[PDB]
């Protein structure tokens, strides 16, 4: 019989029950997503957008419906924190009610299929054998997805009928769902530009259109038939995981890198803000304008937003995780509740220190201060016998400006040192730990876990070009090679050209 | 020891459940005419 | 001319690998002496 | 406004397409000169 | 097909030719060595350009577009 | 719970190393 | 030890201490072990290519062999015209026993090596120490990689068994 | 002038080889 | 008269002593830049400028201790096109930025596209199923997950690995002290499939040479083959009864024998890239959660699993500040992990 | 009307063993790190 | 087999099965619109990896 | 809710031990000539 890797081949030769195994798998994927949005939406905190959004809580598929303008709750919630809204239908409920019941028409269309397989659509007239005028039906498909396509971008991401898409200031304090016009100059190829997104989608969609066209009225040259097996719906399962696979490793990109269509209000900040301390330099740039305002050093510290500062610590680092350390990011260091304010370290002379940041790299990094310059100037000391640096010899001062400690000042060196070892995150917050018994070790954002599953599954994928697109091109020899193979073929002198018997 | 409480579960169905999968496969293998 | 077998085989191997050994005891000197040697 | 890595874009592009064209004109030039007799 | 390679390396007219042409590229190597100019191809420091006489810092790229420019400011500094 | 969670499934391989030895499908020459 | 992270344990401990990875015999063992396994991925799916069609295509291609059948089940000059041509035709075995020889002894000498490497580090005599081997024109030692692996090596030395040394030299 | 792929194939690898050696051989005479 | 196209196709699928093919248009340049910038680098280029390190033969290096190094963590991603922006067309540049190693990685991965088309190429034109293309996809998953996938889900390619036989020694040490790489279970499925087929490879060896029929008088047993023959040269009736008796189990399927050769080193690799594409997200199998809630709050409970903790710790503490220079490490001997003593 | 694609599957008693152990030996890799 | 309302209408949608055109055809041409994506795709990677910059495309999150 | 930690792996074994068994011998019926 069929082994058991074997068993779905079946289907090769049964259009009627392929269409019903899609089917299925469509049905599969979408209760998939209607269940998925319901679990989310019955675990999902809604309270505070500020030190609480979607990614610190293990949020999947909620970025997804508010990055195409789902942003509300039947319940009366929207995302970015406002109340009383009505959403209509299209509330994230709603999203999910619809992906469910699509789910059982999807389950109820694959049974007719299963049962009635036999129609006359998938005979050939000719032979009466059944066929699948492949070439053909990829430029239907095609052309659909050119109007799909076109439509979504010249609708939807427009707002001219639809809601438009998700779009936010540089450091991801202000995103709301906006309309977005194209852009048809160079920065449209900018991957940060929204309204590149746009403009590929309508200029794309009519390229399909158009090519669709072409392959639905011209037929394969019969030199490309013959070479790319064009009889053969293997062929079309080979290339179509090829372009599956680069989809994925692009989305993968995308995610880890940070894009238009990845904002860091969906999904988290990238590892790459912490590396080039994207938020620090913001932070400290309004600081000191605040300063060069004549601002106190309290007041200038109150007026940066408790979003911007938390992006500014490496608890909210995608890199900072671990393949079995599960489930939201609250679920390590807590839920945090509010910014601390800035720790301003300063020595007995009075000179502000420096807490050198951990890198991602690091699972553990050392307590050490530097001056302005970079000289060391106090540390957290392993060996204490001979300490030249401690924050006892050197009178070691902590002093926050803004947040919950604002004005307040520690001189007690444990006390101290507890905060410096806070500061090698970046900014200090407080942290509800209880609520979800946090054990106090970093896990991964959404961004994080997106980019993996992707990139593994990507990879896997080219196995499975590999694999079906020797099975299109060697089926042939797919049970074994010719019982009486000429030695002449696959032994040397006898032909001129390899394995042309002509030569 | 402070596991992770799901640790069972996942691991009872991680094995079960393919497990299971090759035992109705052989078995209808035995059961079929010889 | 282009007739094989005019000049030995087993001299050509003879003389090629000595010429191997030479040269790899070079680079085995070399690590004794000048750059590399820690001197 | 070409900047400089655009000029250095289109040499890039016009060296790979140089080295692909020479290589296939010998190719299909040493292929005419050197038939397979059937 | 072509002759084997045991008839050709046992041959006289094989000598002839690389008896002259494997000396000459050994020596040619040799050369561009001896005479400092795989230094100056690669960009590889000699013994005495690693570091200026006082200084203790090693010339790390820190800037990617200049980098280029980077590098030759750290070269004219060991003069 | 975990260490009888690693017993089991030790004690399950240990028994499926008897069926396969004594319990194989013999060899048969044809 | 006899387990899995205790394995570990003494693998990083040997590379403090005897820095193995720059030991010749380790570097065959790792020839023979990478070796073995792609020679047998190698004959594996040489053999696999060329067998005789003798099923059908919803039969495993293995109910083609019969235990026990005097008739070789493969194609071996298939195989080898096959591999003669990915590499050169004299780079490929022809003789069964000649390769056959090759997958045991590629393998089984490289673990020898492998074997005599732990064995005579037991021993102490220990990889290639290259540490500040490269020296400019003042005396200022310039890094080569084999200074970073001692820069590694040392972490592992300092922190191991950190409560058991008294005096400054592990010397067993 | 007749080439060969085999003769092309052998003189990329064997006449980079022999310089490269050469480059070696006076690089052990180097002293810093 | 046959157009220029098919005349192309003769001309490349000559049987000659190197086979050429449609892949070799692409194979063999990709792989003899590849090779050749290795040596090139190896034997002439520096890599102080990117890492504080001599690394050629010119400088002093031995075979051990050469490489061509990753670039700059400044230069990032950078694809580091001699025309690009970086070098701006300056070769002697280029090589000081670390060009060469891009250079080595890209043509080395459109390489190995080459060389697995060129499986398929000759597997199609003798008539064998390409299974031998089809094991090769191991290799390629080691050499993308690792040469470019890791450093792309880290800062620059500086962390990639650089080629080069100590370069990748610190590589190795790196994963254990950053990664705790030892301790994933996709790395242990990889050495499982490594030694597993290394086991394979010898014990099928081992196991034909001694159960070899008499088929000619010679004590030297390798004349007595014909690669024509018909019959099989071994005795899979005996091998399958002294295995059964000496451990239990023995193969009695010489296709599935084969089959599984193949499926054991392939699949063992494969395992090991996905690990590697989770350490690209420093998405690591570091810790046990519940033993480190344990020892934090019971300082008598110690096991292996902890004590390969504070090996990582110093592996971290004394390779960073000259393994990461771009960082400026400071780090006083104070702070400096370190047991008694030592 | 039947459909005449249909195929019967197998499972013989060396590829079970081969599989229990494939599962039971994956099952106690992962438990460790599913108990974390 | 069984034909449906839906099928006769889809009937010649399916009916060209096998059906090629002679010897290479638009194969020249689809090779042109080949080249011109492999440049694109090469264009909007170099701008991604800041290989390509160009005057008023600030590839970050600032633009 | 706090509910007891084993109730999950007691009602899923519950299900699957006894809906197992159940498939194993219909499907075992099916292929019997
Ligand atoms: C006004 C015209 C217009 C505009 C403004 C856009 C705008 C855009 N296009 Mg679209 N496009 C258009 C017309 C347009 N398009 C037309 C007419 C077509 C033909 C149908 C396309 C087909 C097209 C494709 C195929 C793609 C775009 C993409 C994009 C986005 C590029 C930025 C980015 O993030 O790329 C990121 C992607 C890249 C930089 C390409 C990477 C290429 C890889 C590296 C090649 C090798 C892949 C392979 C699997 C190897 C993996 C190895 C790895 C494991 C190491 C941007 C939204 C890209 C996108 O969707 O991004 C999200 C994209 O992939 N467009
Ligand atoms: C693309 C896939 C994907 C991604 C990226 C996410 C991402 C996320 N999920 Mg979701 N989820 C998914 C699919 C996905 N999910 C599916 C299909 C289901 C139904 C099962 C769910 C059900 C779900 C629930 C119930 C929850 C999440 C939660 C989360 C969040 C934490 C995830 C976590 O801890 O993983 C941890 C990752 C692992 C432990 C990795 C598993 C590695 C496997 C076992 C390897 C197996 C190896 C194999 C056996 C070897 C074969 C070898 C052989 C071939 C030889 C994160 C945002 C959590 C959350 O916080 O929600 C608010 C949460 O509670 N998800
Ligand atoms: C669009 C994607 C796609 C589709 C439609 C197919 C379809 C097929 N495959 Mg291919 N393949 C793919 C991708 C795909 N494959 C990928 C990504 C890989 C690498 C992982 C492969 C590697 C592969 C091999 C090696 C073989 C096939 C074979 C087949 C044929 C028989 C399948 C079968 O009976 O399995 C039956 C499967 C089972 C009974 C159990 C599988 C359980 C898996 C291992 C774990 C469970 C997965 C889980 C339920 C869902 C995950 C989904 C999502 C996360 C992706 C069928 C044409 C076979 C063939 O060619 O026959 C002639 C065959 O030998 N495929
Ligand atoms: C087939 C063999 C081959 C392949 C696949 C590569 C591939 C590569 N090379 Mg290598 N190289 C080769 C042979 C090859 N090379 C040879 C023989 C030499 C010696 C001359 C070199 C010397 C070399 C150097 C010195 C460098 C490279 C570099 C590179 C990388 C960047 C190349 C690039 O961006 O080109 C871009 C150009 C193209 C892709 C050509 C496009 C041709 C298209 C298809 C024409 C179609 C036009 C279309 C119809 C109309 C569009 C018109 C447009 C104006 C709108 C890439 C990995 C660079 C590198 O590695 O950086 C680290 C680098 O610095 N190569
Ligand atoms: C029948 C169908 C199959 C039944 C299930 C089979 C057994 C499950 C085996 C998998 C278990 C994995 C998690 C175990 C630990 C755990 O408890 O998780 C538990 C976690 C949930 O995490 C929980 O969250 C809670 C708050 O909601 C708390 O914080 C808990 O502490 C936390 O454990 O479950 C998941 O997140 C599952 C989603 C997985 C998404 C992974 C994406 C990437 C996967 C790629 C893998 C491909 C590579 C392999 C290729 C070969
Ligand atoms: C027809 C084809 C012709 C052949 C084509 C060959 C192409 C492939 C080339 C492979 C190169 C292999 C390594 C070259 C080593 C070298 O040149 O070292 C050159 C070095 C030079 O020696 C060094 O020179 C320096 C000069 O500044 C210093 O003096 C150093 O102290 C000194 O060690 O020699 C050695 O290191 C001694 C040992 C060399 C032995 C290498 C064995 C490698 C075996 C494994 C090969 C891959 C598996
Ligand atoms: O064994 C013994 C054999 C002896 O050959 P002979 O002296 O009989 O002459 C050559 C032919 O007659 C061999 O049949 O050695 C070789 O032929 C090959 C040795 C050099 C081979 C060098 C080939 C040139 C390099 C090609 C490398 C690339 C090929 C692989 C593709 C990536
Ligand atoms: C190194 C050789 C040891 C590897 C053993 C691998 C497992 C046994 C695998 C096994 O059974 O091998 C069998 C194989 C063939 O056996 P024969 O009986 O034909 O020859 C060995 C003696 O009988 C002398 O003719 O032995 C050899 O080829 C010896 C090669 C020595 C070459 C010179 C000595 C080098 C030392
Ligand atoms: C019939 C009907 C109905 C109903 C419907 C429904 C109710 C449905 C549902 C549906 C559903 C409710 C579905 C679900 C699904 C799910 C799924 C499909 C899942 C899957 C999963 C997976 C596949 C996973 C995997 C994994 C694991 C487990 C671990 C980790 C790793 C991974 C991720 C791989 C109505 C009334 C409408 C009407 C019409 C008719
Ligand atoms: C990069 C680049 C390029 C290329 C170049 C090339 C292609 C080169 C080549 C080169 C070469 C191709 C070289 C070679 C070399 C070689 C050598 C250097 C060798 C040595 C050897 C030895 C030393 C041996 C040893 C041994 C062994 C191994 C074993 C046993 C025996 C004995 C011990 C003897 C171009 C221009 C495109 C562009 C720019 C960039
Ligand atoms: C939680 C664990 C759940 C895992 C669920 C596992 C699903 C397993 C489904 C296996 C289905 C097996 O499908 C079974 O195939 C066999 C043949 O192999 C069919 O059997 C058919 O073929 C055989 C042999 O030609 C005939 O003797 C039989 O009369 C005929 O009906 C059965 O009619 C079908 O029931
Ligand atoms: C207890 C030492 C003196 C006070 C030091 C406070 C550092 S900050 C402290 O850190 C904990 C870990 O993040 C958090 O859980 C908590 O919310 C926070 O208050
Ligand atoms: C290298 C790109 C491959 C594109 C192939 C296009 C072939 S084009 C084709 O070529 C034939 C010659 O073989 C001619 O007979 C024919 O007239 C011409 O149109
Ligand atoms: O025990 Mn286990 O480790 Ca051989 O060194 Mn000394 O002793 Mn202890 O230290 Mn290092
Ligand atoms: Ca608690
Ligand atoms: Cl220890
Ligand atoms: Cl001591
Ligand atoms: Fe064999
Ligand atoms: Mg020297």
């Amino acid at each position: 019989g069929l082994p058991w890797y074997r068993v779905h081949t079946v289907l090769i030769n049964d259009p009627g029950r392929l269409i019903a195994a899609h089917l299925m798998h469509t049905a599969l994927v979408a209760g998939w997503a209607g269940s998925m949005a319901l679990y989310e939406l019955a675990t999902f905190d809604p309270s505070d957008p500020v030190l609480n959004p979607m990614w610190r809580q293990g949020m999947f598929v909620l970025p997804f419906m508010a990055r195409l303008g789902v942003t509300g709750s039947w319940s009366g919630w929207s995302i970015t924190g406002e109340t009383g809204i009505d959403p209509g239908f299209w509330s994230f409920e709603g999203v999910a009610l619809a992906h469910i019941v699509l789910s059982g028409l999807l389950f109820l269309a694959a049974c007719w299929h299963w049962v009635y397989w036999d129609l006359e659509l998938f005979r050939d007239p000719r032979t009466g054998e059944p066929a699948l005028d492949l070439p053909k039906m990829f430029g239907i498909h095609l052309f659909l997805a050119g109007l799909l396509c076109f439509g979504f971008g010249a609708f939807h991401l427009t707002g001219l009928f639809g809601p438009g898409m998700w779009v936010s200031d540089p450091y991801g304090l202000t995103g709301s769902v906006q309309p977005v016009a194209p852009e048809w100059g160079p920065d449209g190829f900018n991957p940060y530009n929204p309204g590149g997104v746009v403009a590929h989608h309508i200029a794309a969609g009519i390229v399909g259109i158009i090519a669709g066209l072409f392959h639905i009225l011209v037929r394969p040259p019969q030199r490309l038939y013959k070479a790319l097996r064009m009889g053969n719906i293997e062929t079309v399962l080979s290339s179509s995981i090829a372009a599956v696979f680069f989809a994925a490793f692009v989305v993968a990109g995308t995610m880890w890198y940070g894009s238009a269509t990845t904002p860091i209000e969906l999904f988290g900040p990238t590892r790459y803000q912490w590396d080039s301390s994207y938020f620090q330099q913001e932070i400290n740039r309004r600081v000191q304008a605040s300063l060069a305002s004549g601002a106190t050093l309290e007041e200038a510290w109150s007026a940066i937003p408790e979003k911007l500062a938390f992006y500014d610590y490496i608890g909210n680092n995608p890199a900072k995780g671990g393949l079995f350390r599960t489930g939201p990011m609250n679920k390590g260091d807590g839920i945090a509740q509010a910014w601390k304010g800035h720790a301003v370290f300063r020595n007995k002379e009075g000179e502000e220190l420096f807490v050198r940041r951990m890198p991602a790299f690091f699972e553990s990094f050392p307590v050490i201060l530097t001056d302005k310059n970079g000289v060391v100037k106090a540390d957290i000391p392993f060996r204490r016998a001979e300490s030249k640096y401690s924050f006892e010899q050197q009178g070691v001062t902590v002093s926050f400006y803004g947040g919950e400690l604002n004005g307040q000042t520690f001189t007690d060196p444990p006390t101290v040192k507890s905060y410096a070892r806070k500061a090698i995150f970046g900014e200090i917050f407080e942290f509800d730990t209880e609520t979800l018994n946090s054990d106090g070790i970093f896990r991964t954002s959404p961004r994080g876990w997106f980019t993996f599953a992707h990139a593994v599954f990507a990879l896997l994928f080219f196995f499975g070009h590999i694999w079906h697109g020797a099975r299109t091109l060697f089926r042939d020899v797919f049970s074994g090679i010719d019982p009486e193979l000429s030695p002449e073929q696959v032994e040397w002198g006898f032909y001129q050209k390899v394995g042309d018997v002509t030569t | 020891m402070e596991v992770n409480q799901l640790g069972l579960i996942a691991t009872a169905l991680f094995v079960l459940v393919p497990s299971v999968f090759l035992i109705i496969l052989y078995v209808q293998t035995e059961s079929q005419q010889k | 001319m282009s007739e094989g077998g005019r000049i030995p085989l087993w001299i050509v191997a003879t003389v090629a690998g000595m010429g191997v050994i030479v040269i790899v005891g070079l680079f085995f000197y070399g690590a004794y002496a000048g750059l590399g040697s820690s001197l | 406004t070409i900047t400089p890595s655009l000029k250095g874009f289109f040499i890039g592009l016009l060296s790979g397409a140089v080295v692909l064209g020479l290589t296939f004109a010998v190719l299909i030039a040493i292929s005419q000169i050197d038939k397979v007799q059937r | 097909g072509e002759r084997p390679f045991s008839d050709i390396i046992t041959s006289v007219r094989y000598w002839v030719i690389h008896s002259i042409t494997i000396p000459a590229l050994f020596i040619a190597g040799w050369l561009f060595v001896s005479t400092g100019l795989a230094y100056d191809v690669f960009g590889t420091p000699r013994p005495d350009s690693y570091y200026a006489q006082e200084q203790r810092s090693i010339p790390l790229v820190t800037d990617r577009f200049e980098a280029k420019q980077q590098v030759e400011t750290f070269l004219e500094q060991l003069k | 719970m975990e260490t009888i969670t690693y017993v089991f499934i030790f004690a399950c391989i240990i028994a499926l190393f008897f069926f396969a030895i004594f319990f194989r499908e013999p060899p048969r020459i044809t | 030890p006899l387990g899995i992270s205790g394995t570990f344990n003494f693998m990083i401990v040997f590379q403090a201490e005897h820095n193995i990875l720059m030991h010749p015999f380790h570097q065959l063992g790792v020839a023979g072990v990478f070796g073995g396994a792609l020679f047998c991925a190698m004959h594996g799916s040489l053999v696999t290519s060329s067998l005789i069609r003798e099923t059908t295509e919803t039969e495993s291609a293995n109910y083609g062999y019969k235990f026990g059948q005097e008739e070789e089940t493969y194609n071996i000059v298939a195989a080898h015209g096959y591999f003669g041509r990915l590499i050169f035709q004299y780079a490929s075995f022809n003789n069964s026993r000649s390769l056959h020889f090759f997958l045991a002894a590629w393998p089984v000498v490289g673990v020898w090596f492998a074997a005599l490497g732990i064995s005579t580090m037991a021993f102490n005599l220990n990889g290639f120490n290259f540490n500040h081997s490269v020296i400019d024109a003042k005396g200022n030692v310039i890094n080569t990689w084999a200074d970073i692996i001692n820069r590694a090596n040392l972490g592992m030395e300092v922190m191991h068994e950190r409560n058991a040394h008294n005096f400054p030299l592990d010397l067993a | 002038p007749i080439f060969t792929v085999r003769w092309v194939a052998v003189h990329t690898l064997a006449v980079p080889t022999i310089f490269f050696l050469g480059a070696i051989a006076a690089m052990q005479f180097i002293q810093r | 008269e046959r157009g220029w196209f098919d005349i192309l196709d003769d001309w490349l699928k000559r049987d000659r002593f190197v086979f050429v093919g449609w892949s070799g248009i692409l194979l063999f340049p990709c792989a003899y830049l590849a090779l050749g910038g290795w040596l090139t680098g190896t034997t002439f280029v520096t890599s102080w400028y990117t890492h504080g390190l001599a690394s050629s033969y010119l400088e002093g290096c031995n075979f051990l201790t050469v490489a061509v190094s990753t670039p700059a963590n400044s230069m990032g991603h950078s694809l580091l096109l001699l025309w690009g922006p970086e070098a701006q067309g300056d070769f002697t540049r280029w090589c000081q930025l670390g060009g060469l190693w891009t250079f080595i990685a890209l043509h080395g991965a459109f390489g190995l596209i080459g060389f697995m088309l060129r499986q398929f190429e000759i597997a199609r034109l003798v008539g064998v199923r390409p299974y031998n293309a089809i094991a090769f996809s191991a290799p390629i998953a080691v050499f993308v997950s690792v040469f470019l996938i890791y450093p792309l889900g880290q800062s620059s390619w500086f962390f990639a690995p650089s080629f080069g036989v100590a370069a990748i020694f610190r590589f190795l040490l790196f994963f254990q002290g950053f990664h705790n790489w030892t301790l994933n279970p996709f790395h242990m499925m990889g050495v499982a499939g490594v030694l597993g087929g290394a086991l394979l490879c010898a014990i099928h060896g081992a196991t034909v040479e001694n159960t070899l029929f008499q088929d000619g008088e010679g004590a030297s047993t390798f004349r007595a083959f014909n690669p024509t023959q018909a019959e099989e040269t071994y005795s899979m009736v005996t091998a399958n009864r002294f295995w059964s008796q000496i451990f239990g189990i023995a193969f009695s399927n010489k296709r599935w024998l084969h089959f599984f050769m193949l499926f054991v080193p392939v699949t063992g690799l494969w395992m090991s890239a996905i690990g590697v594409v989770g350490l690209a997200l420093n998405l690591r199998s570091y810790d046990f959660i519940s033993q480190e809630i344990r020892a934090a709050e019971d300082p008598e409970f110690e096991t292996f699993y902890t004590k390969n903790l504070l090996l990582n710790e110093g592996i971290r503490a004394w390779m960073a500040p000259q393994d990461q220079p771009h960082e400026n490490f400071v780090f006083p001997e104070e702070v400096l992990p370190r047991g008694n003593a030592l | 009307e039947p459909n005449p694609n249909r195929q019967p599957v197998e499972l013989n008693r060396t590829s079970l063993y081969l599989g229990l152990l494939l599962i039971l030996v994956l099952a106690l890799l992962f438990s460790s790190y599913f108990f974390n | 087999a069984r034909r449906t309302w839906l099928g006769d209408i889809l009937r010649p949608l399916n009916s060209e099965y096998g059906k090629v055109a002679p010897g290479w055809g638009t194969t020249p041409l689809m090779a042109v619109f080949m080249g011109l994506f492999l440049v694109f795709l090469l264009i909007i990677l170099e701008i991604y990896n800041s290989t390509l910059i160009l005057d008023g495309v600030n590839v970050s999150w600032k633009a």
